[PDB]
RNA sequence: AGCCAGGAUGUUGGCUUAGAAGCAGCCAUCAUUUAAAGAAAGCGUAAUAGCUCACUGGUCGAGUCGGCCUGCGCGGAAGA
């Protein structure tokens, strides 16, 4: 990591996983251990592959620079990290209800369970996915 | 072989002695008794591997005198020599350096002093039918014997691995080739076996355990002597030796005598302590040769060699009297590496 | 009720009897019965083969239940013994092993994923390359 | 503590302090790189 | 710099298959997951277990860090 070269190697990165995703999840584990990511982005890998690569660098001035162009309403997500959770393969896909699943296990916090946008709306659990 | 009996009631002790949750606690212990099972279970598993074979040979053996059984019975008696044959390179398995040969002869006079003369031969034989080497240092004739006292030399590799066992008196009963009449004798040559071992050096000082004193030389003189530490004792912490001198005006030139003197002190004791020390094991080596302190017997006019130590005779001495004594020293090691086993 | 309070990783040279000597003070450890784990460890040697040591998964429980998860052989024994091979490496001056193929790495990766995984099934089949270049396994196709 | 003419860091817990200008090494890892003058 | 997590999977990786399981004289510096993690910096065990650091995320939010050239100092410094 030198600089800016790199530091927005990322954000291209980034900027390439919302160009073919809609929606998005909330996740926090800031408890997170391997055995945790070794079975969850294990299941992604079989569930519909690791399009899903969980970017904890929700600082306000870092990932929400990634895409101020696309999906304008993640801004008040900077603080109390949160994984912008795509979903590329098949939009509106049962991502967010397999990490509900996990919700109920082991998410201690949840990061404020809301449901990410294309309702374009809050709060309300988005359950009604097309699975 | 019933040695080997107590190699496998060894073997089933392993089974108790390891898996014990506190013999762990003692590394000494463990460590030591871990030691013990590298070469216990490989021999057991040789000595197993035998019983099974050997039992097989003796129900096929009278079995109804068939002479197509006999072809079973050919199968594994091959199969058994080869197979003892690996297990004994297991058992034979420290010290191989180089190793010194006294022989000199004991009682029998001139007929002892011959015998020598031509065990000293077989010896050198048996190097050359091996490749070592062989120097002598020292001999002593006896007029008309060859050898009298013959000190040797004997360069190679494994040497005093092979020639340990030859400490003894060795007994001849033979015409000897100095009887004006035709009667039979008895003489006693007696084989000494030590290991070269290094005769390296000290430092001779080694200045930091040496306490250094000084003071007003004792003597005749002046003025000068009575003011003038010039006399110096030299105290050795490790040997507790004290040296004195006080011969010329100068300090230094006095240490310089001084260290001197205690430069042959240290080094000639510790000479004279492994001089002692050599004869000690030399004398509980050798064993004085009266006919009585034997270990094999040279008989020649029946032709048979015996050695008493694990009481075995055989009756082909010609080839022994020309070097070929590796068949006989072999099974005298096999005896004692049975033993070695059950040292501990 | 007692899941991560007892953890131990066992299982030797599958090829044995009761392990009373190589493992005793292992077991000795919770109190556990050497003879129960060789119950559980006898009914994992006639599991699949003997004669290749592998390391199992051991969590003794408060009410002496153990739960035993046996894992994949290791490459060290498998590509010495499957491919016949007895080099190793540790001189990289003097000493190397020989070639083998990648279906052969391949049938062996293939066990592992099942066993050992991860993402990409490929890079499991790198995952014993990468044994293979330490350990001076030469891999061609 | 050691006493001595040159006094230097041992570990990633070392540190150094001037007290009444002697310097003096305190360690909160290990009381043996307990260090004086220098 | 503090304060919260991870710091692992193949791998007790082939010492001379009894042993140094990131850890003595043993090799090479592999491959995944990625917001990240060295087949490694120490302790402890025959060994493990156990606890840390690199590296990497949120947090509060501004200058901080290590060298180089030199002025003047401090310790190194105890006698009749």
């Amino acid at each position: 990591m030198a600089l800016n070269l790199q530091d927005k190697q990322a954000i291209v990165a980034e900027v390439s996983e919302v160009a073919k995703g809609a929606l998005s999840a909330v996740v926090a584990d800031s408890r997170g251990v391997t055995v945790d990511k070794m079975t969850e982005l294990r299941k992604a890998g079989r569930e519909a592959g690791v399009y899903m690569r969980v970017v904890r660098n929700t600082l306000l001035r870092r990932a929400v620079e990634g895409t101020p162009f696309e999906c304008l309403k993640d801004a008040f997500v900077g603080p109390t990290l949160i994984a912008y959770s795509m979903e590329h393969p098949g939009a509106a896909a049962r991502l967010f209800k397999e990490f509900a699943k996990a919700n109920a296990k082991f998410e201690v916090k949840a990061a404020a369970f809301e449901g990410e946008l294309i309702p374009a709306s809050q709060i309300d659990r988005l359950a009604t996915l097309p699975t | 072989v019933a040695k080997l009996e107590a190699l496998h009631e060894r073997h089933e002790e392993v089974q108790a002695l390891l898996g014990d949750a506190q013999t762990i606690a003692d590394q000494e212990r463990f460590r030591a008794l871990s030691r013990e099972y590298a070469q216990l279970s490989d021999v057991s598993r040789c000595f197993t591997d035998w019983q099974q074979v050997q039992e097989d040979i003796e129900t096929a053996q009278m079995m109804l005198d068939d002479p197509e059984m006999r072809e079973m019975a050919q199968d594994e008696l091959r199969e058994a020599k080869e197979k003892s044959e690996q297990l004994e390179q297991q058992l034979q398995v420290d010290d191989e350096r180089n190793a010194f040969l006294e022989v000199r002869a004991g009682t029998g006079g001139d007929e002892a002093a011959l015998f020598a003369g031509d065990l000293f031969r077989m010896y050198s034989r048996y190097a050359e039918a091996r490749r070592w080497r062989v120097e002598i240092m020292s001999a002593s004739e006896g007029e008309h014997g060859g050898y009298k006292e013959i000190i040797a030399k004997i360069s190679g590799d494994g040497v005093y691995g092979r020639l340990k066992f030859e400490s003894g008196g060795h007994r001849v009963q033979r015409v000897p080739a100095t009887e004006s009449q035709g009667r039979i004798h008895t003489s006693a040559c007696t084989v000494a076996v030590m290991p070269e071992l290094p005769d390296a050096e000290l430092p001779d000082i080694n200045p930091a355990d040496l306490r250094i004193d000084t003071f007003r030389s004792s003597g005749a003189g002046g003025q000068h002597v009575n003011t003038t530490d010039s006399a110096i004792r030299i105290t050795h912490l490790p040997t507790g030796i004290v040296v004195e001198c006080q011969d010329e005006r100068s300090q230094h030139k006095n240490k310089a005598k001084a260290l001197s003197v205690l430069g042959a002190r240290i080094h000639a004791a510790e000479m004279a302590k492994r001089q002692q020390a050599e004869a000690s094991t030399r004398r509980n080596l050798l064993g004085s040769g009266d006919r009585s302190d034997r270990n094999r017997t040279y008989n020649f006019p029946q032709g048979r060699v015996t050695d008493h130590r694990i009481n075995l005779t055989l009756y082909r001495l010609d080839e022994v009297m020309e070097g070929k004594l590796d068949m006989l020293i072999e099974p005298i090691i096999q005896e004692h590496q049975a033993d070695q086993l059950a040292a501990l | 009720a007692k899941k991560v309070q007892a953890y131990v990783k066992l299982q030797v040279a599958a090829g044995m009897a009761n392990p009373s000597p190589p493992v005793g003070p292992a077991l000795g450890q919770q109190g556990v019965n050497i003879m129960e784990f060789c119950k559980a460890f006898n009914a994992k040697t006639d599991s699949i083969e003997k004669g290749l040591p592998i390391p199992v998964v051991i969590t003794v429980y408060a009410d002496r239940s153990f739960t035993f998860v046996t894992k994949t052989p290791p490459a060290a024994v498998l590509l010495k013994k499957a491919a016949g091979i007895k080099s190793g490496s540790g001189k990289p001056n003097k000493d190397k092993v020989g070639k083998i193929s990648r279906a052969q790495l391949q049938e062996i990766a293939q066990t592992k994923a099942a066993d050992m995984t991860g993402a990409d099934i490929e890079a499991m089949t790198r995952s014993i390359e990468g044994t293979a270049r330490s350990m001076g396994l030469v891999v061609e196709d | 503590m050691k006493v001595r003419a040159s006094v230097k860091k041992l570990c990633r817990n070392c540190k150094i302090v001037k007290r009444d200008g002697v310097i003096r090494v305190i360690c909160s890892a290990e009381p043996k790189h307990k260090q004086r003058q220098g």
